[PDB]
RNA sequence: CUGUUGCUUAUAGACGAUGGCAUCAGAAAUCGGUGUUGUAAGCUUUAGAGUUUCUUAAUCAAUACUCUCGGGUAUUGAAUG
RNA sequence: GUCAUCUAAUUAGUGACGCGCAUGAAUGGAUCACCGUGAUUCCCACUGUCCCUAUCUGCAAUCUAGUGAAACCACAGUCAA
RNA sequence: UGAAACUGUCCUUAGUGCAGAUCUUGGUGGUAGUAGCAAAUACUAAGAAGAGGAAAAAAACAUCUUAGAACUGAAGAGGAGAAAGGUUCCUAAACAACAUUACUUGGAUUAGGGUGAAUCGAUCCUAAAUUACAGAUGGAAAUCCUUAAGAAAAGGAUUGAAAGGGAAUAAGAUUAAUAGUUCUUAAUCAAGAGAAAUGGUAACAUAUCAUGAACUUUAAAAUGGAGUGUGAAAAUCUACGGAAGAGUUCUCUUUUCUUCUUAACAAAAGUAAAUUCCACUGAAAUGAAUCAAUCAGAGAAGUGGAAUUUAUUGGCUUUGUAAGAAAUUCAAUGAAUUGUGGUAUUUUUGCAGUCUUCAUAAAAAUUAAAGGGAAUCUUUUGCUCGUACUAAUAACCGCAACAGGUCUCCAAGAAGCAAAAUCUUUAGUUAAAUAGAAUAACGCAGGUAAGGGAAGUCGGCAACAUAGCUCUGUAAGUUAGCAAGAAAGAGUAGCUCUGGUGAUUAUCGAAUCAGAACUUUAAAGGUUAGGGG
RNA sequence: GAUUCACGCAGUGUUAACGUGCAAAUUACUUGUCAUAUUUGAGUAUAGGGGCGAAAGACUCAUCGAACUAUCUAGUAGCUGG
């Protein structure tokens, strides 16, 4: 007896797929007899309609991966693809640099560590690409403060 | 392509059920029915179309109202 | 398609009605020679033009 | 799967009576696992236990 | 007598044909010879750059040492039994 | 066409000469950088294109079970004079 | 054989004699049991039903369940629509015909059943365009005109979009099939019925409030594209704390895997990003600011406010809804739980300014407000039509179950610059013009090769070869922009480490770059991937 | 109206497959292209000495150096077959 139809009630009322339906390979004459959705609801709860669980998809070799590579394990010359441009983009570096260098100026004017005059030139000298990096600004702050009080 | 390829674009219709004559004959654009010759009042007969003519005319019908009158 | 109007379903309706054989006592008439409806088809043999 | 197979197998072949009939007779091909195929020969196999 | 048939038959072969054996028939493993590749899995050599963690024990660690001329395959168109 | 040049070898290519059958100026004359699934020639590299063929895999082709057409057809089907 | 009409002679009459016309119509042979039933990776075992796997292997066996093995690989062979189709949808009986074998299978035969709306659309509005009365033209049918010609229409007629505009519905459950349509619960909308206000300096604000006619104006509906930055949600990934179940477990693994959810409509504990205005004060020693810009004495920065947008009220968390639902477990209908984050990627969705045009990127229905001063909570109803199904390697168009064609929506993991090639998850399917045996020639598709290297050929046709990324380096010529990825050279793997790029006052987090030992089969090349002059 | 890759699209080459084909123009690899002179759905407009054409006498329902369809029409044939 094709069973097609109890297959098609079964996966509606477990809210599953087709292949994830199971139906009792020996009590076929007790399941052929559900000709409703309500008589595949008895089946269920009788356990002779079970829903097979989904295969397991596990993540623990992506994670060994992403652990070596955050040591710098395989992100050699030979394992880059893109330009260098495409993994880090160039435009985003200098968008971060002065988010933070002018959150530097904009701190260090609002504690009077520098006046406005003082705060305006710094602010043209950091838009015109003369500090790398955090340090080498803050040296040049410190710097320039001493040649305030000579 | 102007073969078995152009044909699967094909599903506008261009002639649908006319009202006068339920021919497939009433074209949606022109407006008008290619073989009743619709909203022009006057039957489309043509002298040409003597086949069209022995279709479609008086006779052909159910002759509801003439069959009695001449009989009588 | 789904949507419709109303007269052109009630002559979709009525090509299915047409669609239809001799019932059998018909053919038991005597001097009977209707035994099948020529005038038959199917969707996938025929459209019907409509 | 079906593009590579064991090098060897083991079967234990078990010739019985149909259920139906008893004087017909058929054949039980089964799997017997082993650790090694060395020094394994053509053993017939009578339990006779009770 | 001959042919069919069997050895999922060969020194043969598109199919027929042809060649061999048919109860001392045949097939099968296994075993030894003969080949191919290159030293299997387990535990040890602190092999071992180094970082951890006790505190000068451990842990992790490409590769490398012993067992190891190892392990695996080998008619399928190989050769004994 | 004649002279150089490219090759061992040049009805090919490039560069010159020009009474040019019958070039020539918005029927446009000359000039090319960039561009071209446009036409032609020569180099390096690479290779079964070739010397000269060998071999591997899949699908068929072969045989069998089921199923099963078509073009064509005066009649047909061995040669020499 | 056949079972009801027919014949001979004489005149008369003719649709009167067939081997051809590539003659017309119908039927039938050889070919011939021959060519074929070979694109789309693939099936195997046990059982059930069935006349339908038998047997000297007749080596193959349709359908359904389970197990194994697999394919589409999420821009799918997934889940849904528009056109087109029209009952192909569901169930049962049944298999004569059809699906190039067969069929218990079927989109095939027979018979029943199935499509429920105040909130989804048509209906309403107009766009390109289209058609009427009167008028003009024409021998004629008919053509022109669409507001101009009119005693016609406060103003301009008809139609024209199931992708343009548009009053209002969501969650759960249910059917063999319908569901923003039925049931439960919870809402929403429209048309009804029962001398006329305050507050704030101001921007502006008040459970309907707080009268507002003719007439007029304004705004909305209603308007290009690119690229950059960013707010928020979802998906994926990840940190922390567990609860429940499953897998592995002779070698280990405090391990791997799954669930931990929430609608329409409203409320206002807490709290965001961006833009535009208002009050104070008046900037130069010019400041303020972005990734870029850009702004200011017709007034900056600073302080304090106001407004709008952020997929319903008011954006996010939260709340009513509402846990009673749903999901995961446990027991034989009844019980358990349902924290908090992220300075990560993608998608969606808004916002902010920048660029661009000899391109400037619709209208109406309908609504609101203003100027003006004429006048003195409950309950009822919500009509007509569509609604089933495919939407395609089988429901559409191609004569067909045709490798052709046909407009869209939702969209996981690995890896990589990449929505690339390759593999897998949820979902779907294992059949999609038949199989078995042997492993001949000639073929179609994919390959390799000693020495030579275009000597083949009309012709390097076909194949081979280069190929990613980083550093160095790059000619003549030139319209001075290019040529240019010219050409040419070097490096790249695994393991163990070191340093740089930030936030908050030691912790927290991001992949990216550089460097050093050691080891090996000395490393882009599994896939993808420029031959050069 | 820069260079390329991808979803798609086209049709340069093999003058490969097939050529009583999957197909009355298709398949495979290769190649080109893959957003502003772009691709595309629906609505609508243009009709036969006419339309439309970045122009090939190209396209106008497998029909084009003048569509399809019916009538004149049993057009005419000094030519061919019977």
């Amino acid at each position: 007896v094709s069973l097609k139809l109890q297959k098609r009630l079964a996966a509606s009322v477990l809210k599953c797929g087709n292949r994830k339906v199971w139906l009792d390979p020996n009590e076929t004459p007790e399941i052929s007899l559900a000709n409703s959705r309500k008589a595949i609801r008895k089946l269920i709860k009788d356990r002779l309609i079970i829903k097979k669980p989904a295969a397991m998809h596990s993540r623990a070799r992506v994670v060994e991966r992403k652990q070596a590579k955050i040591l710098g394990r395989h992100t050699g010359h030979g394992k880059r693809k893109g330009t260098k441009n495409a993994r880090t983009p160039q435009k985003t570096l200098w968008i971060i640099r002065m988010r933070v260098l002018r959150r530097l100026l904009l701190k260090y004017r609002t504690t009077g560590k520098i006046d406005k005059h003082m705060y305006h030139d710094f602010y043209l000298k950091v838009k015109g690409n003369q500090y790398k990096n955090k340090k080498a600004l803050m040296e040049s702050i410190f710097k320039a403060l001493e040649e305030k009080k000579l | 392509t102007k073969g078995t390829s152009c044909r699967g674009t094909r599903h506008n219709k261009t002639h649908i059920l006319c009202k006068r004559c339920g021919k497939r004959s009433w074209h949606l654009q022109k407006q008008r029915c290619a073989s009743c010759g619709y909203p022009d009042a006057k039957m489309r007969q043509y002298a040409w179309g003597y086949k069209a003519l022995r279709r479609r005319t008086q006779g052909t019908g159910r002759m509801r109202h003439l069959k009695i009158a001449l009989k009588r | 398609t789904g949507h419709k109007g109303f007269s052109y379903k009630l002559k979709l309706g009525k090509k299915i009605h047409q669609n239809r054989g001799v019932p059998q006592w018909f053919r038991m008439k005597t001097g009977n020679t209707i035994n099948y409806n020529f005038k038959r088809r199917h969707w996938n043999r025929r459209k019907m033009g409509m | 799967g079906i593009r590579s197979v064991a090098d060897r197998i083991r079967v234990r072949m078990a010739r019985l009576p149909i259920e139906g009939e008893e004087g017909k007779f058929y054949t039980l091909v089964s799997y017997v696992p082993v650790a090694s195929f060395k020094g394994l020969v053509t053993k017939t196999v009578e339990e006779a236990e009770n």
